[PDB]
């Protein structure tokens, strides 16, 4: 019995357009987009997206309808079929330790949805800086496959998976390959030593591999755990297969695996909604004010004008693009135009 | 000893320092008050004539006597099947001309009996008078440290020693380093705790430096030479 | 001096010979020029006596358009260019048409309305983009010396009027379209009881309602930032920038509506 | 002849006291015995 029509001052958020995008990032990428100064409708969002599960943490779904927030950030990535259980709220799995960490001390909501396998592509890009500096290309995997990391490493700016070839010349047992390292980085630490009768025996660091090494304190590649809102700094490099410029072989990168994401001929994608600031800002919901939106030919709030009256379906052509109310010389209202249905009524 | 601490005058009375020309060279351990166990690489042909040997006991800080207050070694017996190239079967025995009556801070350690069933990563202790950080001087005080025992299969890896650990030798220490024995800790007691009694299981023979990664310590396995010691002690009388 | 951020000091000098000009035309509301339609109301075959904010009949305009090539003067950001927004202004804007490979581009200056021009308060900016009007009310971090750069023929400087790494908090954001081949544009801006109103028109006629926004504060100052263009002078093509402004006052007018609700004539109650 | 296990157990391939340890190694200083044990010499002292 309440007719409430008003023109919005802010545009729509259009979250479904970014969620249903044809490019789906891997858990190593987990692209992020921040939504602010816009209006959203949770019912339409859940209807236009094929929802499988939706739960929230430190926040209830009842208070979402009709609340205003400062900004909303959304993170999305595809889910491997193997590590789907690692996405729970609190778990020491490979995903939450190497790819994406879910914060428990914030008001967040987790969403599991699916996307048709047609015209969808998966982007497997390594965001590591020092990995691509020494000759890392692409994973070269089949379609509908996502890449995840189980061991992530971090190094300083002074790092080079390469030894000085002048020193390696005097080696006979376990002679590592060497090449020319770019300026500003120290070479791989190798030393010449004799055990009992072997004169030329050269010992180096990071043996056999940085994942399973005997001396973690002497290898510059050190294991690290990703934090809140951080990617993996880089993957481990087998220094025995690297090395002109120091170019490591593509088979010398360890600490990554892959698995498909096809379930019931559909691809599963994880989404995390983080709400920054409640009861403030201009990012509000339109669920409460757009409940019915149907005028039966009654209290009305039409563009700020309040009152009561009746309506009728008439043909009016005197309304311009900016005009919505009809007034007489006495100052009363005797008609209006509906900007939702393009129909004019008489009061 | 690197990474250890100076041992207080407690009860570890199985370390004997051998002095030739009035300077400390190699250590040792006592099992009976007539014999001392030590390495054979320090008793080579130039070190013959056991008359030029003396032994000290109950002395932590290495300044308590000079050309006196010591025990003269009568005869020295070395392992016959000893090779100086690969350092295999490095065990020597020395007999004292004095009965060496037992008193405070003087008590030997029993030889390991066959069938100890030791754990792979067992806990052990080392002691000696060696350097402090690297290629230093002789430690004035007696220091010790705690080490772990590593298996022979992992010690014979291509990145550690490349199949140079014979069955007569065992590896002990840490693969990360910072805890090992340097030059001067010859002989040396490698003891462990089991059944409320200490057992001597090792004997410092050689090694590649000290406190370095991928270079653990090599100790002689007295389990194989237990019968030879008994045979020599029986043939002595 | 509008803002408080040090953003650029490449070419800043103290010019001495920039004085606004007074137009030869006056306000004539007989045919309807200088009046605005109601917010969203339609009147058919009526004569309305409306008490609103209208300019005085017979008042002269003043040009606040600034165009610079390389150097920017500090006196351009001080009064009389930084005028007071007491009740409102009626602006007469000229549409400068430039030709690049036989196509038409529309360029004219932009205006900023605010109180202190700091990121702790809201400011209103109206900027055109080749036929599209962009109106935003955000907490913009305005610079000390803002300016606009020609996008049709380029300029030597870069556009710098606000510096914000993230998107500030906005209360209004919407785009409007106008006619590119127009010659003159007219705007109406005023406020009362904390509500800000805006009107616009691309032809010679009463103005068209744009939007309304409740701020709660009082807007005190408005400024028209200079525009840096490569070739607008008496050297390459005889084109000029004009932005005429006249004050607004609470007056009483009489409006006549025809059968189709179009304003025919208007009479100011005070001659 | 031999000895097996952490505890002292007299074995050969499967009372006398001092005489037992006599022709088995240490020819003197017999410490004590037990039941199930030959303890030739004393060991295991720590502070
Ligand atoms: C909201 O507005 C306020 C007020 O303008 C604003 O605070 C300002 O932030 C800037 C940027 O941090 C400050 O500018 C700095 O001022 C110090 C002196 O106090 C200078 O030393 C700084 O210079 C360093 O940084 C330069 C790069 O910007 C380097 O080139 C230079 O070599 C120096 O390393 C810098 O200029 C300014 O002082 C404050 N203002 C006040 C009053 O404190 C605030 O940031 C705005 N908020 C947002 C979200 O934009
Ligand atoms: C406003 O910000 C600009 C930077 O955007 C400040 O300009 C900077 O001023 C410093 C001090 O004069 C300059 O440092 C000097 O650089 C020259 C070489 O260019 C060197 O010879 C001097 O010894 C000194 O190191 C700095 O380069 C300059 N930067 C730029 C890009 O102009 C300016 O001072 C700020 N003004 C204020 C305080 O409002
Ligand atoms: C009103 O119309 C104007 C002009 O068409 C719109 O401005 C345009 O806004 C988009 C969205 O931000 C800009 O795209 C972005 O450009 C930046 C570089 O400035 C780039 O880094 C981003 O990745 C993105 O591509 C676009 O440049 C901008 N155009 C101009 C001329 O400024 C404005 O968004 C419209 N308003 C509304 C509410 O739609
Ligand atoms: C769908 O994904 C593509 C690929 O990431 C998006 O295209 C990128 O959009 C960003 C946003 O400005 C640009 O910075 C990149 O340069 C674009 N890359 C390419 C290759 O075009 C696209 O915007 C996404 N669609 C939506 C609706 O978000
Ligand atoms: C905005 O959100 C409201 C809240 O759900 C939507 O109202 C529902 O709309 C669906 C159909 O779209 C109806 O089946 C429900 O009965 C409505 N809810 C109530 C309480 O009546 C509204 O449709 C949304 N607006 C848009 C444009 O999608
Ligand atoms: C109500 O009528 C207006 C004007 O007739 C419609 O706006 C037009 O919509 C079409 C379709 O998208 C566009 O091509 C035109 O450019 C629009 N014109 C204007 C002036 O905006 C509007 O879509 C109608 N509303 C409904 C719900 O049908
Ligand atoms: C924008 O303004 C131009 C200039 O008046 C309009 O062009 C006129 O259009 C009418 C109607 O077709 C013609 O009779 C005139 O001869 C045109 N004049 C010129 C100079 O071309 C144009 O129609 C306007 N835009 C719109 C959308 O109406
Ligand atoms: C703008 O108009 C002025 C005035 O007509 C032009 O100045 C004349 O230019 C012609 C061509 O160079 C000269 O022959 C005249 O002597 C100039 N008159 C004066 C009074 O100086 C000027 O050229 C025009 N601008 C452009 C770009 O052509
Ligand atoms: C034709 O001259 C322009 C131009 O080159 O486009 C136009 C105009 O004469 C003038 N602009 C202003 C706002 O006064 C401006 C200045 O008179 C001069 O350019 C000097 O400006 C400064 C800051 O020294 O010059
Ligand atoms: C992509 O696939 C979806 C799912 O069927 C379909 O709705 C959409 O039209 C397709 N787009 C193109 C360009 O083929
Ligand atoms: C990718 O892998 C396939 C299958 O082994 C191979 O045929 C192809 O050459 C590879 N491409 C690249 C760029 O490595
Ligand atoms: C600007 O004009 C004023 C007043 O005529 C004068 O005092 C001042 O010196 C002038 N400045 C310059 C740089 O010419
Ligand atoms: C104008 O056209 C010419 C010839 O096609 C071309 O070289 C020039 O780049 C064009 N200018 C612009 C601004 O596109
Ligand atoms: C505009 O930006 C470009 C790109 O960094 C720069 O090279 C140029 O100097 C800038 N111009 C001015 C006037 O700051």
């Amino acid at each position: 019995a309440t007719v409430y029509r008003r023109i919005p001052n802010l545009p729509d958020c259009d979250i479904d357009n970014w969620l249903n995008n044809v490019s789906v990032p891997s858990p190593l990428n987990w692209e992020r987009r921040i939504f602010s100064n816009c209006n959203f409708n949770l019912s339409t969002l859940l209807r236009l997206v094929h929802v499988d599960s939706f739960s929230c943490n430190n926040l209830d779904k009842s208070k979402i309808f009709g609340s205003c927030f400062n900004s909303i950030t959304v993170d999305k990535f595809a889910i491997p079929n193997r590590r789907r259980d690692d996405l729970q709220l609190g778990s020491s799995g490979f995903l939450q330790s190497s790819n994406y960490k879910i914060d428990i001390s914030s008001s967040s909501c987790q969403l599991y949805y699916s996307l048709p396998l047609v015209n969808v592509t998966i982007n497997n890009f390594n965001p590591s800086s020092w990995n691509r500096r020494y000759g890392f290309g692409s994973f070269n995997l089949s379609s509908y496959d996502v890449v995840y990391s189980d061991h992530c490493f971090s190094v300083n700016s002074d790092f080079c998976p390469c030894a000085d070839p002048s020193v390696v010349n005097s080696c006979a047992k376990s002679k590592p390959p060497s090449a020319i390292c770019p300026a500003g980085t120290k070479y791989r630490h190798c030393d010449l030593d004799t055990t009992l009768y072997v004169k030329n025996w050269c010992r180096c660091s990071c043996l056999p591999d940085p994942i399973s090494t005997y001396s973690p304190n002497t290898c510059p590649q050190k294991k690290v755990v990703v934090g809140i809102g951080e990617h993996c700094p880089g993957l481990g490099i087998n220094e025995e297969k690297c090395g002109s410029s120091c170019f490591c072989s593509p088979d010398a990168f360890l600490g990554w695996s892959f698995d498909s994401c096809i379930s019931n001929n559909r691809c599963n994608i994880f989404s995390n909604f983080i709400f920054n600031g409640i009861n403030s800002g201009t990012t509000c919901s339109n669920d409460l004010l757009y409940s019915n939106t149907e005028i039966s030919t009654v209290n009305y709030d039409l563009y700020g004008i309040t009152g009561q009256g009746i309506f009728k379906e008439v043909s009016a052509a005197y309304y311009n693009n900016w005009q919505n109310l009809l007034y007489d010389s006495n100052g009363n209202i005797i008609g209006f135009k509906d900007f939702l249905t393009n129909k004019t009524y008489t009061i | 000893i690197v990474g250890g601490e100076s041992a207080l005058p407690g009860a570890w009375p199985w370390q004997v320092s051998l002095h030739v020309q009035n300077v400390h060279v190699c250590g040792g351990s006592i099992i009976t008050p007539e014999w001392i166990v030590t390495a054979a690489h320090c008793v080579e042909k130039p070190l013959n004539n056991p008359w030029h040997w003396t032994a000290f006991a109950g002395i932590l800080r290495q300044s308590f006597m000079f050309y006196g207050a010591g025990y003269q070694v009568e005869k020295v017996i070395s392992h016959p099947n000893y090779d100086s190239k690969t350092k295999n079967n490095d065990i020597a025995l020395m007999k004292l001309q004095k009965p060496l009556t037992f008193n405070d801070l003087v008590k030997p350690v029993c030889l390991p009996n066959p069938g100890m069933m030791l754990q792979p990563e067992q806990l052990c202790w080392i002691s000696g008078w060696g350097a402090t950080e690297e290629k230093g001087k002789t430690s004035e005080v007696l220091n010790a440290a705690k080490v772990l025992l590593i298996e022979t299969q992992r010690c014979n890896s291509r990145y550690v020693y490349d199949n140079l650990i014979t069955p007569a030798m065992i590896c002990a220490g840490f693969l990360q380093g910072n805890v090992d024995s340097c030059q001067g800790d010859s002989g040396g007691p490698l003891v462990t705790s089991k059944n409320n009694i200490w057992w001597l299981i090792g004997d410092t023979s050689w090694g590649s430096g000290c406190a370095k990664a991928y270079r653990p310590g090599v100790y002689g396995n007295v389990m194989v030479f237990t019968d030879w010691i008994y045979r020599q002690m029986r043939a002595d009388g």
